[PDB]
């Protein structure tokens, strides 16, 4: 509708059968059929997800903390959990994906053990 | 065995004998985590007082949480008592 | 003249308010595609070239 | 034409259907023009309704959340002298 | 925007990529790039 400047030509949509009825110049027809053929190609916000296994940490416990820090990384950001296989589902842009990987790789460490020997002597 | 014990007479059932309760947590690889609650009870006929069954309901009762390696015989607990 | 460009990391949502005010108070036009991240600009070739260069500096983290 | 026969049925292994279904419903806002993942606890299956890119993305989620888990044989031993 | 008196020149902000597009005299450009270089100091 704004392809022609402020109308002349017209444009009519069909959202059930996805049809386009355009009433105008033939070059706008040709160039916008080419933009249609470039336009019906898949592009971004597609396959920008991530699955993270966790070690030595629960998924929901870290998931509350990542959800509470992920406001500052926000155009959308989604970290949800799974307590069955202890995994973490990320949905973010790849910079935010790398930042959350930097969070996760510094929060999943093997902890340390102590052997305590207490001894009691009485005479 | 499974024995009664008085909570008053309002007795109750309670298990006596070798026992083990494991809960693992498994990494994709080495260094498993274990939450062990192992015990060995017994029951005593010798030193009986003026009261009920002197049930040795713990004779060992180690309730620990360790982190082991998948082929390594390790030591969890001990007691050396000299007199 | 009319053209359409891509963006690698750049957002046409943020750049729409930019490029609408790229020409002073309109003449040229600018059209966003936030699903396929496309930019359809209808104007001078130097604004096209300089803002494709700002796009290539703009889709940098 | 489109929005017709764009559905999917997924069997699950080593996981419940509703348990993963809450998590997929809570991540599927970011894949949104409509998205519907519902469960079945009888045959443990999962009914997907999405565009085929979103179908492939949810298949990538499912194929990395359905694994055979691991077993431990624990031998505790007690010596007393 | 108030650097020029009550407009002439123009100024355009980019708060995502921190860019500044200014459309005006070259001395305001130079002096305010110097104020930028003094301005981005803590």
């Amino acid at each position: 509708n704004n392809a022609m400047s402020r109308a002349g030509a017209q444009v009519i949509a069909d959202a059930r059968t996805n049809r386009l009825i355009i009433l105008g110049p033939p070059q706008a027809r040709a160039k916008l059929v080419q933009l249609a053929q470039s336009l019906d190609t898949p592009t971004a916000r597609s396959a920008n997800t991530r699955v993270i296994r966790l070690r030595h940490n629960d998924a929901k416990t870290l998931a509350e903390t990542l959800g509470q820090i992920s406001e500052g990384m926000k155009s959308n950001i989604l970290i949800r959990a799974d307590e069955s296989t202890n995994a973490l589902v990320l949905l973010a842009d790849p910079d935010t994906v790398n930042a959350l990987e930097d969070i996760v790789r510094q929060l999943d460490v093997p902890r340390a053990q102590v052997l305590v020997e207490a001894a009691i002597v009485e005479i | 065995q499974n024995v009664p014990f008085q909570t008053g007479t309002t007795v109750e059932r309670k298990d006596i004998g070798v026992s083990l309760k494991v809960t693992p947590h498994i990494n994709d690889g080495a260094a498993l985590r274990l939450e062990i609650e192992q015990e060995i009870s017994a029951l005593l006929p010798n030193a009986q007082q003026r009261n009920n069954t002197d049930l040795i309901t713990s004779k060992r009762s180690i309730k620990s949480t360790i982190l082991a390696e998948n082929g390594q015989v390790i030591v969890i607990g001990g007691l050396i008592q000299d007199d | 003249d009319y053209s359409v460009i891509n963006l690698r990391y750049g957002w046409v949502m943020d750049a729409a308010e930019v490029l609408n005010n790229a020409m002073s108070r309109a003449g040229a036009q600018v059209i966003a595609d936030a699903r396929t991240n496309r930019l359809i600009i209808l104007g001078p070739p130097q604004a096209r070239a300089k803002l494709v260069q700002l796009a290539q500096s703009l889709d940098t983290p």
